[PDB]
């Protein structure tokens, strides 16, 4: 049971951070602990004097914490094959991924592949060639996901501007928990910047490629997502120690037909993570001290389509 | 209030009463008794037109340094109260300017008191009231004692004495009233107001027998 | 050339409506923001509230919503009213303006600035005493100079409460004026004195008119000073 | 740790403590290290 408060700020709200005082335990099994920590609203939930709160995973899955030594940083991985087998690389520039491959070359290992754990956007990966390539297993099915590959990498600067403190509290022997301390100075919130100019041109170079597969002249509209878990509806990824979840809306506010500044997106951080949904086991990501910054290069995309709506309209 | 004192020609620095929370806009204010306040530092270092460059506040380097004024070439006219109004990203609206640091600049030369004693007016003596008024001015420091003498003897009866208070010259001034009647005023040969400053006395004596 | 002027009542009985008016001049009233501030004897500075170009007033919650503020777009006058006054409310009041600063640290779109008010233009101020004792008119007498640079003046005696203002020759005499503090008699009444300096030879040619004004008692005395008949 | 003095174990603030069960012994047993074929 967590006794928490709306975080200290001067009004002008309508929180999400809580000063949480709770009775805890120490390394000595008899004596106990009274401590405070600051938690994001997504890791807890209240229960029904001042309101009381409890963690979100308590009624689902046993929670662990990835120890701060181990990091989450994606490291390029080359998958390799043994003798009597091999790996084949399809190098032809315009390639939709299905059917026969004109350019066939064999290797014993792939290129550097960062196993980026991320959603809605792909970072640091491989770039396409010539036109931006459109790959889908079956495009007549809206349900099947469609993947794209850039010829031009896109820059993004992701930051957690808050200057965090990590409180290491002793639950041991040998156990211990790394909590979040009070922010030092200005209260800001996470965000990532993207150039609007190359963005607008990217959608123009893309919309010319869609008009080969769909219509010679038609209408193309972008809109924000539909619904689901926060790991889908928002953009998940680890930025250096921490897992960011960002609002993507204004990127996709557009309607296209035929013929200087940048953008910014809001973001949220969540520590407790069940990712890959497997129940019975959760994980907690310890907080990282201070302002977090990670720069990413966007090499890919995943999209879905709508439905019948109106015949040959949009 | 927080006492502080600086010497002449030196450099003085005044810390803020509160402490910074978030990035700050520090409003430094100054106050003199009886006068109106003056803004020196707004937006933590910024200075208006007509303010001396001897005064420098603390810039915003992202926390670190607290809010502190810096006065180079301290002068005798620098004695005043000081308020640091801390506007910042966390405490929000600041309805108080903090504490009060009253600066007193020492190192000043000594003056001699200007004393004059007055008889009751021709019209006041017609009002059945006589108030002996003894005025003192231009003395550093402000330590002065006003004593009344009936002939050669001290008068504690009906002694209304004000407090020496700073003038515009950085010296004090004091008034005194002997609460009396037109009779007692004319009853003694010479009424002497004793005003003593720094061991020396400037005494003005009014005799009713002298025009 | 924006300038300001106040007006006090000068005396009020406890639990009565107190009114002060600040006159705006030199500029318009819709360009900037306005404020008032008070201080009690022995205590420190206290903020009150402010009002903006759209005329909506804002107050300090420490006042229990007993304060009301109004400007006049026509008069160029900024008014004030206070009810429910107590003996501890005797104080000195001012009026000033507020430049509205916005101190930006982070992204403005997120509200990562704040609103900091830095004060620039100021005003004079008046004095009011909250007391249950009745007002007492000042006793004005023209103290006669001596014969032997000399000194003359006028007396202000047994008046309640403060302020009492004195002037010479309806404002024709300036250099050399030294006023002295007003003692507090054991009866709760004050007395003050003022003095002006001139050259030795002005006596009898230049008429010295001491103008005494006790505004709480509305006592305006034009009394003249003349040398002794000797 | 600082009536009569109170005490606590030395490992409590360092490492999770186990106990080798009394069945298992610590007695050093001669060991011959060996190599496979081709070596
Ligand atoms: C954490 O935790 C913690 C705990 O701990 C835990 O446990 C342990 C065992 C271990 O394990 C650990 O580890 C853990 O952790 C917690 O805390 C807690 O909490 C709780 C909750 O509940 C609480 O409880 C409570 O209790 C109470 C009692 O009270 C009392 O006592 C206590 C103890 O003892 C205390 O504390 C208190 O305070 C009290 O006492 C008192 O007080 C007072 C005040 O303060 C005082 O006075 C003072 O004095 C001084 C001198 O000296 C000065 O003068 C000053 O000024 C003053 O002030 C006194 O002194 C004292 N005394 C003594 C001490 O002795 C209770 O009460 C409560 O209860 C209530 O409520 C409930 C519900 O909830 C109910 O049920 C009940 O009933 C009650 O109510 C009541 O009722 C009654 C009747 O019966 C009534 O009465 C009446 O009145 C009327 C008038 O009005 C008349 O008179 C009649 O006749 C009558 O009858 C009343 O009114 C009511 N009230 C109300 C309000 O309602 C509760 O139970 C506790 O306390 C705490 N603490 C501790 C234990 O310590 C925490 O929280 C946690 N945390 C987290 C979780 O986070
Ligand atoms: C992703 O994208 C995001 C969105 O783009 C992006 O968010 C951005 O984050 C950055 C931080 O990294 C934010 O940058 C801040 O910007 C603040 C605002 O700066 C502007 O305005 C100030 C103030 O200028 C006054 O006067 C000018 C002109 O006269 C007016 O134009 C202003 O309106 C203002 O007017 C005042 O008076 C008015 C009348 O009363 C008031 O109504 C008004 O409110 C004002 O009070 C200018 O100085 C700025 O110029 C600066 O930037 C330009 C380029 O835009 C440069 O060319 C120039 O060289 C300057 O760098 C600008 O126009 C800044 O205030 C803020 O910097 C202060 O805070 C930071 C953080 O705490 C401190 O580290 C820093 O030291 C600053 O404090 C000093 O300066 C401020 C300036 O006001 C003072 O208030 C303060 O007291 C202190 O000054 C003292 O020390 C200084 C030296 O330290 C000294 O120089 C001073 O003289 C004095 O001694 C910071 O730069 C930015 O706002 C976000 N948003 C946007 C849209 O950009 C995000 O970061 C991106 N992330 C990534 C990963 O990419
Ligand atoms: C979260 O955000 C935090 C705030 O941004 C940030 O931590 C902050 O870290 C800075 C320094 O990095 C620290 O600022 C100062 O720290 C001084 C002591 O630090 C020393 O040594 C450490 C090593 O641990 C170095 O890392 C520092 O750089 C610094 O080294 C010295 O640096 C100077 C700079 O030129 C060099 O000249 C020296 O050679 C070098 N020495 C070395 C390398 O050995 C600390 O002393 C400072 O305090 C003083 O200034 C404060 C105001 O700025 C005053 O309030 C305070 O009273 C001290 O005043 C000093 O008093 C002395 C004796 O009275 C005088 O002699 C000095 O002249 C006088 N100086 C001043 C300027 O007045 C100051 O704190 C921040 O304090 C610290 N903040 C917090 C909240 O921890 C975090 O890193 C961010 N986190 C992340 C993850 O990024
Ligand atoms: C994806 O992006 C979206 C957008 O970024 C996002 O968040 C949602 O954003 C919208 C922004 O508009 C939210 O607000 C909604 O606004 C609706 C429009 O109301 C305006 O217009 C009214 C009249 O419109 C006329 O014309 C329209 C269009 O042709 C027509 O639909 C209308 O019927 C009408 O003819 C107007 O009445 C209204 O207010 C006016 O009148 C009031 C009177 O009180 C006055 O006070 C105002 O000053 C003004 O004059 C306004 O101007 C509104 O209809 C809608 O509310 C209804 O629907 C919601 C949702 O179904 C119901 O909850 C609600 O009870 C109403 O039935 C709403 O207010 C919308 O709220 C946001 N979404 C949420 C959940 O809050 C998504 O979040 C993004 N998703 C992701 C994953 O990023
Ligand atoms: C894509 O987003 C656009 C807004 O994004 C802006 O920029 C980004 C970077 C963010 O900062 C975001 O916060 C910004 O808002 C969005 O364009 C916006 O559209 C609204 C209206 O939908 C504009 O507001 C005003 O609209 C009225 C007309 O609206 C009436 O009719 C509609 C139906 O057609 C009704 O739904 C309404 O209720 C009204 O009855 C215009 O008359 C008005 O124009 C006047 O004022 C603007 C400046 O505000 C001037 O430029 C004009 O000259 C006029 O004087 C507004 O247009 C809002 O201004 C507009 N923003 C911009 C930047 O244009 C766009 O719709 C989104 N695209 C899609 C497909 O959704
Ligand atoms: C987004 O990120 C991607 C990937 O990080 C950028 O895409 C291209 O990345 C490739 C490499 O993956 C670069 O292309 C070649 O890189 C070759 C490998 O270079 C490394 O190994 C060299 C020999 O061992 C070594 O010399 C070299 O060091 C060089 O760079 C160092 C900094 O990284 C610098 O300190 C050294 O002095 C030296 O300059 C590397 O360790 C290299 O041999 C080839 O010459 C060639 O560079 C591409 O240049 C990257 N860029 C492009 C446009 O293709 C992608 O650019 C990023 N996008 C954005 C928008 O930032
Ligand atoms: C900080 O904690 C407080 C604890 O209550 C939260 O305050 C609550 O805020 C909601 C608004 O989301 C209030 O509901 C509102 O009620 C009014 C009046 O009926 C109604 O007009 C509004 O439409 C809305 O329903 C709620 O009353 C209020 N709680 C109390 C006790 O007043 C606050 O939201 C917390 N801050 C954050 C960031 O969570
Ligand atoms: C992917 O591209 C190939 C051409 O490289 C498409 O062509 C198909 O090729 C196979 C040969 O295995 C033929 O049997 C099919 O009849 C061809 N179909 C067409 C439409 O040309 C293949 O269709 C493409 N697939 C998608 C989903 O676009
Ligand atoms: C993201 O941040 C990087 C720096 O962290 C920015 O890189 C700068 O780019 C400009 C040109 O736009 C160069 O002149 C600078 O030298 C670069 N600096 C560094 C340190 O590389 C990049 O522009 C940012 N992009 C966005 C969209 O904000």
């Amino acid at each position: 049971t967590l006794q928490c408060t709306n975080v200290t700020n001067n009004i002008t709200d309508d929180g999400e951070l809580k000063n949480c005082s709770f009775n805890m335990t120490t390394e000595l099994r008899d004596k106990k602990q009274k401590v405070y920590s600051l938690f994001y609203r997504l890791d807890v939930v209240q229960i029904n004097s001042n309101k009381e709160y409890r963690l979100i995973n308590c009624n689902t899955s046993a929670i662990t914490q990835a120890c701060p030594k181990v990091s989450f940083e994606p490291i390029p991985i080359h998958y390799c094959a043994p003798a009597g087998f091999a790996i084949l690389k399809c190098k032809d520039k315009k390639f939709n991924g299905t059917g026969p491959c004109p350019s066939v070359s064999t290797v014993q290992c792939t290129h550097g592949i960062k196993p980026v754990v991320s959603t809605q956007l792909l970072l640091n990966g491989s770039l396409a060639e010539e036109e931006v390539m459109i790959r889908s297993e079956n495009i007549t099915n809206n349900a099947k996901n469609i993947l794209v590959q850039f010829n031009t990498p896109v820059q993004i600067n992701c930051t957690r501007p808050n200057n965090n403190t990590r409180k290491s509290i002793r639950i041991g022997p040998g156990q211990a928990f790394y909590a979040t301390g009070d922010i030092i100075g200005d209260i800001r919130q996470a965000h990532c910047n993207v150039s609007k100019a190359t963005w607008n041109e990217t959608l123009g170079k893309v919309v010319k490629q869609l008009r080969k597969h769909f219509g010679n002249n038609t209408i193309i509209r972008f809109a924000n997502s539909s619904g689901g878990d926060l790991e889908v509806t928002t953009h998940s990824f680890n930025c250096g120690g921490e897992f960011f979840y960002c609002n993507t809306s204004g990127l996709f506010n557009s309607t296209w037909i035929s013929n200087n500044d940048s953008i910014t997106l809001p973001c949220r951080i969540k520590q407790i993570i069940n990712m890959w949904q497997r129940i019975g086991q959760a994980m907690y990501a310890p907080p990282i001290q201070g302002v977090i910054r990670c720069v990413s290069n966007i090499t890919g995309l995943i999209l879905t389509r709508d439905g019948g709506s109106t015949n040959s309209t949009t | 209030v927080r006492p502080l004192s600086v010497a002449l020609g030196e450099t003085a620095r005044i810390s803020c009463g509160r402490q910074a929370l978030g990035s700050r806009a520090v409003q430094w204010y100054q106050h003199r008794p009886g006068q109106a306040p003056i803004l020196l530092i707004y937006n933590n270092q910024d200075r208006p037109s007509g303010i001396p460059e001897r005064f420098s506040g603390t810039p915003d380097i992202n926390f670190g340094t607290r809010a502190t004024l810096t006065i180079s070439g301290v002068e005798a006219g620098d004695e005043a109260d000081y308020y640091c109004h801390m506007w910042d990203s966390r405490s929000g609206f600041s309805w108080s300017f903090g504490g009060a640091t009253r600066l007193t600049v020492l190192g000043q030369p000594k003056a001699a008191p200007s004393v004059t004693l007055f008889p009751p007016s021709s019209e006041e003596l017609q009002a059945n009231k006589a108030t002996l008024v003894c005025l003192i001015s231009d003395f550093y420091p402000g330590a002065v004692t006003v004593a009344w003498k009936a002939d050669s003897s001290p008068v504690k009866a009906g002694v209304e004495t004000t407090t020496p208070s700073k003038q515009s010259n950085n010296k004090y001034a004091a008034s005194s009233y002997l609460s009396l009647t037109p009779e007692q005023w004319k009853s003694h040969r010479s009424y002497s107001c004793q005003v003593t400053h720094e061991g020396s006395t400037v005494e003005k004596t009014v005799a009713p027998t002298e025009c | 050339q924006v300038q300001l002027q106040e007006s006090g009542p000068g005396l009020v009985k406890p639990s009565e409506t107190l009114s002060v008016t600040c006159s705006v001049s030199g500029d318009s009233m819709n360009n900037y923001y306005w404020t008032w501030i008070r201080q009690s004897p022995g205590k420190g500075l206290e903020w009150i509230g402010y009002i903006s170009d759209r005329e909506s007033a804002t107050y300090n919650p420490s006042l229990n919503s007993r304060v009301v503020i109004s400007r006049d777009t026509s008069k160029n006058q900024l008014s004030l009213k206070l009810n429910s006054v107590t003996p501890a409310d005797t104080a000195v009041y001012y009026c000033a303006t507020a430049r509205r600063g916005q101190r930006i640290y982070g992204v403005v779109s997120f509200g990562e600035f704040f609103y900091y008010y830095s004060m620039d233009v100021w005003g004079k101020g008046t004095t009011v005493t909250v007391s249950s004792a009745s007002t007492k008119g000042p006793s004005v007498f023209p103290l006669a100079p001596s014969s032997k640079t000399a000194a003359l003046g006028c007396l202000v005696k047994d008046y309640f409460p403060e302020p009492v203002t004195v002037s010479w020759n309806s404002g024709a005499l300036t250099s050399g004026v030294h006023t002295f503090p007003a003692v507090l008699q054991s009866s709760g009444l004050y007395s003050l004195s003022s003095v002006v300096t001139v050259p030795s030879s002005s006596l009898g040619t230049q008429t010295y008119i001491c103008n005494v004004n006790h505004k709480p008692s509305n006592t305006k005395v034009d009394k003249r000073v003349e040398p002794k008949s000797c």
